[PDB]
């Protein structure tokens, strides 16, 4: 099934990663 | 056993059991009062409630009631008994989620429970991580960008117009030709001919001009009565809506603009991924053409050089439980539901 | 006491706040 | 059902009770097999130390350092109190994993939590921010923290201790024909080192008074009624803390790392940072070093920056102290991982 989703949920990165990157704004 | 995930639309609950490829339980999320009867029960037939107005949880009373209904009536289950996942809209209020897991917890104590954005489970749905959903119910719409999971909440775009409003604005039109569609109940008749004959045109205008010169766009419909109705224009009129909200009085953009807006609020080099994913969602994505007139109105926006793909399932009214069925379902995520336990500890916060 | 402690670590930044400041890297 | 603190030294175990302003016990991190016993049981022939350098190293004798830990010094039932135990900075996350597994499978805890031993020691001072000075018999560490995050980028490792220095007191002994060589007599150095020694000031003109004056000179009685006398040796062993060369080290001294971790930092935070030296550990203890170190990392700072150097009187013990202040708090009750979590998610969840 979506046993596709949780490839790649394990693939992602921190949310910290992404806040570094400039992607995420990082939450008050 | 086993996890329970229930969908609080501002028109239809979602619910059902984690595993299922299809949501057990679709009912209208109202509650009838004297002149009381949650659902279906209350479909027949006096004051309806509807305890969720544009996504976000209004009445939290009778939001208790649409639950109760939802384990004790519908799913069978004992709450006390099983993790519970819920859904909630974009931006919902903090306050709000304190109040819906205080709620959980409190009255119905649940082991243990999660909330996920709808748009999210949707995304998830389609086996992504990465996408921009456009999600758009009974209540509300929203362009929500995800990037590897995460919502990007400083790029969600909200238009306060949906399934709802497009009935209405289907009643009046069909006014036009000499019908009367007024009440609650001849409104449900309305949203029938809504889901059946409306449709997105390609070119507005384009499509305005061949209904005027030839009756080839005409469809009838039989109603109760059952008299036969004809209609043209008024197909196509209504949803386009939903690029022209001024069409009602509004001063938004349409869901083509709020898509590209969504997408420039966010990193540059994140957007191509975003262009190539754009996820549908929701009832009021399902009228035919409106995949098409996205593709076409976002292209005509985006750089010329851009791969633009628009994702919309079929199953997708009930993507959102779907999601959020597969999510609950995972081994992974086993981890992420917020227990009693950690509750007791912490209070309502936790669930941030 | 370190009434003084509850008090400061109740008044912190988010992990999150301080990457984007870019005073920590990120937990990759 | 209080909560346990555990602060895991490379030479002393310190353990107690959340709430408590010192610990209950403070044992030797030693088990003793003959030709096994932990802790006191065992300096009463064949010693390890299952901790090296802060790091946990041998487990199935930390293993029996816990056991002693609750069994014997404690007196309380593992399964009974959520448990803080404490760790180096820079502790491998297979280490944080095993040292997780052992508490939920060997002792099965309600709920555990791993803190950095210097986070500790900063928060004991009632501060957030701060950088902390930790050095103890087995390893010295600069960490900086702000807002209650230690800065694990800027965090500098000096791998030599107090033990080193006992053993460097043990060399330069010989020099006035003093023997001090097997590990009994290594302890009556220790004990030298902790009431005679002291950081000089200014190292090269210790080094001349004592050359020409023998006004820094100090006796001491060894267990067998002999007298002895140190002069030099008393600020030259201390010394190899701000030169490692002493003892054939390439390492910046602790003067000089404090400055590298600082300069590690993101520069609006330097201010906070070398307004707040923290210093914890018992190689800490020597008069003189908060002095000393004031003055060098005065010499390295810009001119207009306001140094302060933070030294508790209790610092053997502030990170003891920090973890019993720590898991006291209501807010931090919420912060333990439970047994609950731990099947959920194997010993990852420690992250
Ligand atoms: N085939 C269809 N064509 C057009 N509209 C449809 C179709 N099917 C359902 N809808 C509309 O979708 C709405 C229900 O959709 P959905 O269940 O996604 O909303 P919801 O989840 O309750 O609301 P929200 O997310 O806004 O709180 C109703 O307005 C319904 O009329
Ligand atoms: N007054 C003192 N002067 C100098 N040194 C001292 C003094 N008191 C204790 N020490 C030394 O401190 C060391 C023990 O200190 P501490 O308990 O802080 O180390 P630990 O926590 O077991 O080690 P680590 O953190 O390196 O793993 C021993 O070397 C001891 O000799
Ligand atoms: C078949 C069905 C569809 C639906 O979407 O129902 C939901 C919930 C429903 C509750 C009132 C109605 C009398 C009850 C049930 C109809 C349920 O209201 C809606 O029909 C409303 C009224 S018109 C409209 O488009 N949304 C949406
Ligand atoms: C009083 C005391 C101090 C201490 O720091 O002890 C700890 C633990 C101890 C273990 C061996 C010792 C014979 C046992 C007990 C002494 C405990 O080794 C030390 O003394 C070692 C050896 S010399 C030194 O400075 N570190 C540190
Ligand atoms: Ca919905
Ligand atoms: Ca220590």
């Amino acid at each position: 099934r979506k046993n596709v989703l949780q490839l790649k949920l394990q693939q992602r990165r921190t949310r910290e990663e992404l806040v570094s990157q400039g992607i995420m704004p990082p939450l008050k | 056993t086993t996890a329970l995930v229930c969908d609080n639309g501002s028109g239809l609950v979602k619910a059902g059991f984690a595993g299922d490829d299809a949501p057990r339980a679709v009912f209208p999320s109202i509650v009838g009062r004297p002149r009381s009867y949650v659902g279906d029960e209350a479909q027949s037939k006096l004051t309806l409630k509807y305890p969720i107005e544009h996504g976000i949880i209004t009445n939290w009373d009778d939001m208790e009631k649409i639950w109760h209904h939802t384990f004790y009536n519908e799913l069978r289950v004992a709450p006390e008994e099983h993790p519970t996942l819920l859904t909630e809209a974009p931006l919902n209020p903090k306050a709000n989620r304190e109040k819906m897991t205080q709620i959980m917890f409190e009255t119905f104590n649940v082991p243990a429970m999660y909330v996920a954005i709808q748009a999210v489970l949707s995304l998830y749905a389609s086996g992504r991580t990465t996408g921009i959903v456009l999600d758009s119910g009974d209540g509300v719409t929203h362009n929500v960008p995800i990037y590897e999971g995460y919502a990007l909440p400083h790029a969600i775009m909200r238009l306060d117009l949906a399934g709802r409003d497009l009935t209405d604005y289907l009643m009046k039109i069909l006014t036009e030709r000499g019908y009367s569609f007024v009440t609650t109940a001849e409104r449900e008749i309305v949203r029938d001919i809504k889901e059946k004959l409306c449709y997105v045109a390609l070119d507005f205008e384009n499509e305005m001009a061949t209904a005027a010169s030839s009756s080839s766009l005409e469809k009838s419909y039989e109603l109760p009565d059952g008299q036969v109705i004809t209609i043209g224009n008024e197909r196509f009129r209504c949803p386009e809506t939903l690029f022209q909200p001024s069409f009602i009085g509004m001063e938004s953009a349409g869901i083509h603009e709020t898509t590209y807006n969504s997408i420039m609020k966010c990193d540059i080099d994140i957007r191509k991924d975003l262009y190539a994913n754009n996820v549908m969602s929701g009832g009021t994505t399902m009228y035919p053409g409106i995949a098409d007139r996205m593709q076409k109105e976002i292209t005509a926006l985006a750089p010329s050089t851009m791969k633009i793909k628009i994702i919309a399932p079929p199953e997708r009214k009930y993507s959102v439980w779907i999601g959020g069925s597969i999510l609950a379902s995972l081994s992974t995520f086993q981890q992420m539901w917020i227990t009693k336990q950690e509750y007791d500890e912490a209070g309502p916060s936790i669930v941030h």
